[PDB]
């Protein structure tokens, strides 16, 4: 065989490169940041119709500022998970305020080099972090196991992200509302999805300075699926 | 947690005008009172510090090793150690002060208290005091055990304030340094005759005298006194 | 201590130990979950290569985790006790510390959690099991029913299976078992149980272990008798 | 030191 | 740095093998002939002493080892191999043994802690198996004369008598066909001297044999006297001369 | 002195604000109450650091809980997991008087006092600190269990003004909480100066004053 | 080929693969500039972002008051070796109330570096960094290489296309080194050296990342709005 | 470095396998044949000696039949040195059990626990599994007489009658065809004695290649007595049952 | 037996006002009945607008100081230069005092600053690590001869509106800078005169919205 931590002739690690494959077979996530919120949507993707759709948990609360979105092995978010919240709670308790979205997402990342012969393996899945904060505002993270992230104005990640990206391209504008946002996002996964999209197969979220993350009921994603159909036949 | 067996006795220090002068008797003293005599307590690192040590003579000589050490570490892959990237007075003080804190809080001290008299790069006078506690304090003038209680008012009385320094000759302040140690030879009885005395100054650099002795010593009264009262004869 | 990472990824995105631990999850015996109105049943299969068995004292298919939870399974029998050894200490390690049972998807969370650590520790190969974990909260009514799986991903199921011809017996359940009405009656959700086994197993007689489940810490596992009736209705029936 | 109702 | 080597160098194959066990019984095959035999009153433990140079003094390299006063070893293979086994059955047969009940362990059970330490070699991590196979004779109060084979395996089997190395084969037939179970001690070592003169080439005289027994306990190699239950080492290592008057009447 | 009692309007707790190093009265103005979580407070009593950093501690660990679980953490749990870290540190002399008072649907209004020997206790009625004997002569006295929400919060007020009057190491100003389905509510800081003559006047007790 | 299977292996000829292939991720990297004179040290650096609607890779750590690097490879190597030389820094100041020496830094990285191209089970870092900083001997510019080669310089540039950068500076070095107590003048001689190293693109306000350190100036870097001035 | 020379005794086939058991298992079909039979007032163990030589001190041998503790025996099919290392686990875990409770440890507590040391071989450690197969016969005052077999794999199984080590096929389709579940010790005895008879890869089955046991209630009033049989009781019973 | 902690005197004193606030400390450093310096400073900017001192024994107040400096210098690295504000600044202080509860710092600690609405803090500690913000606080030798003087003039406790039969409090009111100063220098003129560890001189650090100034006063010295 050969090392966990081996570089390849190119300059790339092996198994990060191997992992980033495991990511693009992961059901789609995207994220859409707004000076009104950042929103945060899933490809729920049940394996059979018998599988209760509800209990498919790939949008994540952090803290009540940071909302988490995951693609890929999705198993291997839980204890990323567990992580950040630990982190997020634990600067609360040092220094009595909420932590930055940046130094969460920075926190999560150095986990993930923290492999080799520590864990057997990098992470096998990738992390929309959307968050808010007093100091640089409404922000969304796309957290890799690299140990690398970007902050993005939008984000697509998992098997239908190349299109959604070229697709976010076109569409985002600095004036987005937070209504905009959110058909936004169920626009461009009703457009990547294998299944047709309806409030059982996919999941919408925000944060907001206001009321925090929220994870968005079945109704009023149902609601924001027909309000979308609408405005799609109205020109 | 130890006791101290033999150990060396006040150190007195005070800066004037161009630098800083600074005073060790050459005494190893017992539990009881007894005598030892052979031990230098100034500790020359570089030709801009000296080094003035109290208190057990087996933990000075660790330090002393210590300082002779960070000499030979600074050197290390360094071309300016003999210029800019020297070892300073400030630094030397910090390293010591550092290692006393850290030993008083795994209760296993120094038990001495540190005089660090040196000139900076840049001319300033560098006077600090550091114990087995890891306590720091800087003044005018700085002095240890019987030296705090009898050489402290002596030499405050040339240099009772900051603005007093720059008035302060070499001359004046070395006259009061040995004045200050006849005192302590007088009244303290683990001092001793023979001391040595180290001037750093800026502009004439570290100038070391070993072997030097208490002079001018008065005892002539001494023969009119009889009795504790009332004997005549 | 041996520290080699036996579970890697491959050039594909793939991670091989944990996909080759599923095809001795596919080997092993067939089990199947199905959960009524105020239910749940756990159906499993015994190989009939296999006489002169001692049925008392062989180890049972469907283990009790604590006196409200179940854990069956499909895989390695030998990985599976380690699994249900875990379970049960930390299920009296809640009752300890939180003062109240585990929920039952605390409990699937925790196996879950143990199965997905052996995908990224030095030195160890995953679990060649996938679990059915039923039962009922403390002080609830609603039945509920977990799987979990090799790689460590977890999820609740209206019914479900797992083994050797699974997808044929999950195929009987998807057309055969409605959303909307669930199996009202606990002698209706035996039999579809029931029914969905004799898709795959071969004969009626010791070959199929039902175990039903009820609110408050009800638990009863159905002796041959007891099953064999089920069997002669439901064959009596299809003859039409 | 400290503070101790 | 560090050991890195963690996991086993012998595993199973295909066919059910451990090949490294194997291997090693093929170098025991190589080795020097040596044998034991068990009679009434007593068991001969006896090998020739193969010279690696006739500047070398054979005296020295001691094939047979005194392991406690009433129990001896032989061995076919890799001497290194034994001499590091010979180290480590002393030592166990006190540390697990007689510092626990204040006497010697009986033949069986210190044959017992000499196979766990070979057994061990075949499973832990980074390590081969031993490369022997020994012969242990001892005596013991409640169990009396016995005589022990152990193999790399870790695997011990009790023998009236047997060959292991070279000749082996022949020599174990030899053994058949003379052996019976109202053996005298002197007779076991007449045998003894016949069986392995087969396997010897060159010369065989007492300077080119090395023997010892286990029979009467021998007061005079005590050392001291004064304790009645105290009357010395079965266990006695046959001279060059006391082998020499043996092959005279031969 | 700090007490919690339980009642038909849900549970009261008291506490005052006196703070002490020896005979010297640090402070007049410290906080006794932990507001933890909208349905859970918890009192303080003893070493002033052991109570304030362990209860702030408590605070996230419960935070934690919550995020984990979907669900706030119920009253049992929340005093177990405080009562269980104090009993690692039993022996190493940390002092705690503690009370966690919540509600929870499942449980109700619950009271659990935890103290640094280990001792984890569910009642009614608690009074810990140095007065609580002065708090508990009054409370117990006109202790009623169908009490009106108005009463029993000037009850919970005045057994602290009792014990703040004849204990040296309690005073300062009192500090009034209730806490219901609805959650905790705070009834304000009132100075001991100003609440002790008010009460004086109106009740005409405190006989044993001049003035 | 047979020889690059790990970092404890040589080959037939005396080469460590995996060190090379660690140094082949510095030319993917992109462009960093670092030059000084008497009196300041600069660092300009190309940020790189993944598209229009992400963020420009931040290139520039500060490390301490008088001393900080650019990064051109893995990120996360720049933050574990930028972190150390953080506390390395702080150890100095804390024990010895002493500004650590530029020269002592390039010799600690060089040194961390060196262990990890030795051990089995362990990879080289996969980074390159130019350290600037103003210390007891005036202003100072290293180049760190993941081979733990450290070499102290006038100017020099590391990343994709650096070599017409490096080239500049080479040109340049007679005019440059003497801008003594004229910071923009310094920056400006740095920004058109990285302009020798651009393609298809040029220096934008977002895009653009510059850090100074000098005599009477702390390590401060300057991003968006506050290198308009340059473009 | 070192990873050139490991085997991975710990992973899977493609087709979900453990190679490294597959192969013990495969080791211990070559092993002397090992027979458990289960009455309903005794347990019988019998075992055959791996081609015997006429030398061998059969007398004070020991095999193949191993005693736990008084009311637990193990019958071992592969590698004796092995099966050394778990039966002096297994010894010691009882009286741990005896110390703890004051009570005689349950059979199938003891079998699990042994079982659950060889799974921890397959799963982690980087280690060759025991080479071993045990057959457990033991008596408890709650299910009374029980036989199990545990393998290299860690999985342990209830049995009435059971085969291991060589020809268990044959072993098992004899003795599937002549059980039944009223027998007694004596007829079990006589069951096992033919089953290997006709199973031995030997030209006659003799009293020196044999190791016979019982676990039977033979003694006085509701109490276990171990019979691990001398070489001059086996050639009586073998004689009796007229085999020879 | 040897004994780890010491008494290094000296008094330190912390004002809050509307839109500034002030840290006090006389200069004097002691050891049992001798003076070690007549100008050892332990008030100290600590940067983001945070004056720190910790009083009592000198060592653990260096140490604790020399680690929250520290501490401000690591929160810049790690939260992109963020500000720290005085209350993270006072949570961060308790964890480093708690964190040796089992070998405390023999020190009182009080830090001064604006709070994030930019009106005057002033938070003290306990040895372990207690915390409390304030209006007012006296640390230190002779902080039981300043803090009731502080109670009557800055808090204006005992003192009623002429006439009003003691029935109508002096109203509570924020005090200019120049009025706090005076308070400052009178309540340690006042205890130099009755402590004798008390003296040789008064540094004042005055913290505003434009930064951090310095003032220094004489005091008796004997
Ligand atoms: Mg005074």
């Amino acid at each position: 065989d050969r090392g966990v931590s081996t570089f390849s002739p190119e300059g790339r690690l092996f198994q990060v490169e191997y992992s980033l494959e495991a990511i693009k077979l992961g059901s789609t996530a995207i994220g859409i940041a707004t000076k009104e919120g950042v929103v945060l949507g899933v490809e729920k993707r049940a394996t059979s119709p018998l599988l209760e759709s509800d209990s498919i948990e790939k949008i994540v609360e952090i803290d009540r500022h940071i909302g988490c979105a995951m693609s890929g092995l999705t198993a291997d978010a839980r204890s990323m998970i567990e992580h950040a919240r630990t982190a997020a709670v634990t600067h609360n308790l040092y220094y009595d305020e909420d932590i930055n979205v940046e130094s969460l997402t920075q926190s999560v990342c150095d986990l993930a080099l923290r492999f080799g012969e520590l864990m057997s393996r990098p992470f096998g899945v990738a992390l929309l972090i959307a968050g808010h904060d007093a100091d640089d505002g409404y922000q969304l993270f796309h957290a890799e196991p690299s140990g690398t992230f970007y902050r993005y104005n939008a984000k697509a990640i998992g098997s239908g992200s190349e299109g959604a990206q070229a697709e976010l391209l076109n569409e985002w504008h600095s004036s987005l509302t937070l209504k905009e946002a959110e058909l936004l996002v169920l626009k461009i996964l009703k457009q990547v999805m294998e299944e047709k999209l309806d409030e059982n197969n996919a999941q919408l979220s925000c944060i907001t300075k206001q009321d925090g993350f929220k994870i968005y009921d079945n109704e009023k994603t149902a609601e924001l699926i027909k309000e979308l159909k609408e405005k799609e036949a109205a020109e | 947690t130890q006791q101290p067996i033999v150990t060396g006795t006040s150190v007195i220090s005070m800066k004037y005008d161009n630098g800083v002068i600074i005073a060790a008797d050459n005494l190893g003293s017992y539990g009881s009172l007894l005598r030892f005599n052979g031990v230098e307590r100034l500790i020359p690192v570089g030709d801009n510090t000296v080094v003035g040590i109290s208190g057990d003579i087996s933990d000075m000589q660790h330090i002393e090793r210590l300082l002779k050490d960070l000499v030979t570490e600074n050197a290390y892959d360094n071309p300016l150690a003999d210029a800019e990237e020297a070892l300073e007075p400030s630094y030397i003080f910090e390293y010591l002060a550092t290692v006393m804190y850290q030993r008083r809080s795994k209760m296993n001290p120094l038990w001495n208290a540190i005089i660090v008299a040196g000139v900076q790069s840049n001319g300033d006078q560098f006077l600090r005091y550091v114990n087995l506690l890891g306590v720091t304090y800087s003044s005018p003038t700085l002095a240890t055990g019987f030296g705090a209680h009898m050489a402290n008012p002596l030499l405050r009385k040339v240099v009772d304030r900051e603005s007093d320094i720059p008035k302060t000759t070499v001359q004046v302040a070395e006259e009061a340094i040995v004045n200050a140690m006849r005192v302590l030879y007088y009244r303290d009885a683990r001092s001793s005759r023979n001391f040595s005395l180290a001037i750093i100054d800026k502009n004439t650099g570290l100038t070391f005298k070993k072997n030097l002795q208490v002079e001018n010593m008065k005892w002539d009264f001494a023969k009119d006194i009889k009795g504790y009262g009332t004997q005549k004869i | 201590g041996y520290d080699r990472a036996l579970s890697i990824f491959s050039p594909d995105g793939h991670i091989f130990q944990v996909e080759y631990a599923l095809e001795a999850v596919k080997r092993g015996t067939c089990a199947v979950g199905v959960k009524g109105k105020n239910c749940v049943v756990l159906g499993c299969e015994r190989r009939s290569t296999l006489k002169l068995q001692d049925t008392r004292i062989t180890p049972s298919k469907v283990s009790k985790i604590d006196s409200h939870v179940v854990l069956s399974f499909s895989g390695l029998n030998a990985d599976s006790r380690i699994l249900i050894e875990k379970a049960r200490v930390e299920a009296q390690s809640h009752r300890l510390t939180l003062e109240d049972p585990v929920t039952v998807e605390y409990l699937t969370r925790y196996v879950a959690g143990v199965q997905q650590r052996y995908t990224q520790s030095g030195g160890v190969r995953p679990f060649g099991v996938s679990t059915l974990i039923a039962g009922f909260d403390p002080r609830d009514d609603e039945p509920k029913l977990y799987q979990t799986e090799p790689s460590g991903i977890y999820s609740s199921w209206s019914a479900q299976t797992i083994g050797r011809n699974s997808k044929t017996v999950r195929e009987f359940l998807e057309k055969n078992y409605d959303r909307k009405e669930p199996p009202a009656t606990v002698e209706e959700c035996v039999k579809l149980t029931v029914r969905s086994l004799l898709e795959v197993v071969q004969t009626g007689a010791k070959n199929i272990e039902i175990t039903v489940v009820k609110p408050d810490s009800d638990i009863v596992a159905l002796s041959s008798e007891e099953i064999n009736q089920y069997v002669t209705q439901i064959e009596q029936e299809k003859q039409e | 030191x400290f503070l101790f109702x | 740095m560090t050991d890195r080597y963690s996991f086993s160098l012998t595993t199973f194959s295909p066919s059910g093998k451990l090949g490294q066990i194997d291997y090693a019984l093929t170098a025991v095959k190589q080795g020097v002939t040596s044998l034991g035999i068990k009679a009434t009153n007593g068991v001969v433990i006896a090998t020739e002493k193969k010279s690696s140079s006739p500047l070398a003094m054979s005296e020295t390299l001691s094939k047979v080892s005194l392991l406690t006063p009433d129990i001896g070893a032989v061995y076919s293979g890799m001497g290194p191999d034994y001499r590091v086994l010979v180290d480590k059955s002393r030592k166990v047969a006190h540390t697990s043994y007689k510092r626990i009940y204040g006497e010697y362990p009986p033949t069986k059970l210190l044959v017992s802690e000499v196979a766990k330490i070979m057994q061990e070699a075949t499973q832990s991590g980074g390590v081969r198996p031993f490369g022997v196979s020994l012969l242990i004779a001892g005596h013991d109060e409640f169990n009396g004369f016995s005589l022990y084979q152990v193999d790399p395996s870790g695997s011990y089997f009790p023998w009236k008598a047997t060959a292991i190395g070279k000749g082996s084969v022949a020599a174990k037939t030899f053994l058949e066909k003379r052996w019976n179970d109202e053996l005298e001690l002197e007779d076991a070592i007449h045998i003894a001297l016949l069986t392995l003169k087969e396997s010897v080439e060159g010369e065989f005289n007492g300077d080119t044999i090395e023997l010892a027994i286990i029979g009467d306990e021998n007061p005079d190699l005590l050392g001291y006297t004064g304790i009645p239950t105290d009357k010395g080492p079965r266990f006695r290592k046959l001279t060059s001369q006391e082998i020499n008057d043996r092959l005279e009447a031969l | 002195t700090t007490l919690a009692f339980r009642f038909q309007g849900g549970i009261i707790v008291a506490v005052d604000s006196r703070a002490t190093a020896g005979n010297w009265v640090a402070s007049q103005t410290v906080k006794k109450v932990i507001e933890i979580n909208p349905f859970l407070l918890g009192t303080m009593a003893g070493g002033a650091a052991d109570c304030q950093f362990w209860e702030t501690w408590l605070g996230s660990q419960c935070r934690l809980h919550e995020l984990r679980e979907k669900e706030r953490i119920s009253v049992a749990a929340a005093s177990k997991i405080l009562s269980n870290l104090v009993y690692q540190y039993k022996g190493a002399g940390l002092s705690m008087g503690t009370m966690i008072c919540g509600y929870t649907r499942k449980e109700g209004p619950t009271i659990y006092y935890v103290d640094s020997d280990g001792t984890r206790l569910k009642g009614d009625i608690f009074c810990v600190g140095s007065g609580q004997t002065f708090a508990y002569g009054v409370l117990d006295s006109n202790y009623k269990w169908d009490l009106s929400v108005e009463d029993a919060l000037y009850l919970g007020k005045r057994s602290i003004l009792a014990a703040a009057h004849r204990d040296a190491y309690s005073g300062g100003s009192v500090n009034l909480y209730h806490v219901t389905e609805d959650g905790w509510i705070y009834h304000g800081n009132h100075d001991v100066g100003e609440l002790f003559w008010k009460v004086k006047e109106e009740e005409g007790s405190f006989n044993n004053v001049i003035g | 080929n047979n020889y690059d299977g790990d970092t404890v292996t040589f080959s037939p000829t005396g080469r460590l693969f995996q060190v090379e292939y660690a140094l082949e991720a510095i030319k993917q990297g992109s462009v960093t500039v670092g030059l000084r004179s008497n009196t300041h040290a600069v660092l300009v650096a190309l940020k790189r972002n993944a598209d229009e609607l992400s963020s420009y890779q931040k290139k520039i750590i500060k490390c301490d008051e008088h001393m900080g690097l650019s990064l051109a490879g893995l990120a996360p190597d720049a933050r574990v070796l930028s972190n150390y030389l953080r506390q390395q820094c702080n150890y100095s100041s804390l024990v010895f109330n002493r500004k650590l020496a530029v020269e002592r830094a390039g010799h600690l990285l060089c040194d961390k570096a060196q262990k990890n191209t030795q051990s089995y089970g362990g990879r080289p870092y996969g980074v390159g960094l130019l350290i600037i900083g103003y210390d007891k001997s005036g202003a100072h510019l290293l180049e760190f290489q993941p081979s733990g080669n450290v070499t102290e310089l006038y100017g020099t540039a590391i990343g994709a296309r650096s070599q017409g950068a490096k080239t500049y500076l080479e040109r340049t070095l007679d005019t440059f080194i003497k801008i003594d107590g004229n910071p923009d003048e310094l920056i400006k001689a740095g920004v058109e050296a990285i302009s020798q190293s651009l393609r298809d693109e040029s220096l934008t306000v977002d895009n653009l990342s510059i850090a100074i350190v000098g005599k009477d100036t702390p390590f401060t870097i300057y991003d968006g709005e506050a290198v308009a001035k340059y473009i | 470095g070192s990873r050139r020379y490991d085997s991975r005794t710990t992973i899977f086939s493609p087709e979900g396998r453990l190679y490294q058991v597959e192969y013990a298992l495969e080791s211990i079909s070559h092993a002397g044949t090992a027979i458990g039979i289960m009455a309903s007032d005794g347990i019988v163990l019998a075992a055959e000696r791996k081609v015997t030589s006429t030398l061998l001190e059969q007398d004070t041998s020991t095999e193949k039949l191993y005693k736990l503790n008084d009311k637990i025996a193990v019958a071992v099919a592969g590698l004796t040195a092995d099966a050394e290392i778990l039966i002096n686990t297994a010894r010691i875990h009882a009286q741990n059990y005896l110390k703890t409770y004051n009570e005689d440890i349950p059979v199938e507590i003891l079998v699990r626990r042994l079982s659950d040391i060889k799974q921890g071989y397959t799963q982690h450690g980087g280690l060759r599994p025991f080479g071993v197969s045990f057959i457990y016969a033991g008596y408890d005052d709650r299910y009374g007489y029980q036989l199990y077999t545990s393998n290299p794999s860690g999985n342990y199984t209830g049995w009435k009658a059971i085969s291991v080590g060589a020809n268990t096929s044959a072993a098992q389709t004899l003795l599937q065809m002549d059980y039944k579940d009223d027998m007694k010790v004596d007829d079990a005895i006589e069951l096992a004695l033919k089953t290997l008879s006709k199973t031995t890869d030997s030209s006659a089955l003799t009293y020196d290649r044999l190791e016979f046991a019982t676990i039977r209630k033979g003694a006085n009033d509701g109490e276990v007595y171990q019979k691990i049989f001398k070489p001059q009781e086996i050639k009586d019973i073998l004689v009796k049952t007229g085999i020879t | 037996q040897f004994n780890p902690y010491g008494d290094n005197g000296g008094t330190i004193l912390g004002i809050a006002g509307e839109d500034f606030a002030v840290l006090a400390g006389d200069t004097r450093n002691i050891t049992d009945y001798s003076i070690n310096s007549r100008y050892e400073p332990k008030v100290f900017d600590c940067g983001d607008n945070i004056v720190m001192s910790a009083n009592g024994f000198a060592a653990d107040g260096d140490a604790l100081v020399k680690r929250f400096k520290n501490s401000v210098k690591w929160y810049h690295f790690d939260h992109n230069d963020k500000k720290l504000s005085i209350n993270s600044a006072a949570r961060n202080i308790q964890h480093l005092l708690y964190g040796k509860r089992f070998f405390p710092y023999y020190v009182h600690t009080i830090i001064a600053g604006l709070d994030e609405d930019g009106k005057g803090a002033v938070y003290s500690f306990d040895p372990v690590g207690s915390y409390e913000r304030e209006q007012c606080r006296a640390g230190g030798a002779a902080a039981s001869l300043i803090m009731p003087f502080l109670d009557n003039q800055v808090n204006f406790k005992n003192q009623y509106e002429p006439g009003t039969n003691g029935k109508v409090k002096k109203p509570l009111k924020y005090l200019s800078v120049e009025e706090v100063i005076k308070l400052v220098r009178d309540s340690f003129t006042s205890a130099t005169e009755r402590h004798i560890q008390v003296g040789d001189g008064l540094e004042i650090l005055i913290v505003t919205k434009d930064g951090v100034r310095k003032e220094f006063y004489e005091l008796k010295r004997d």
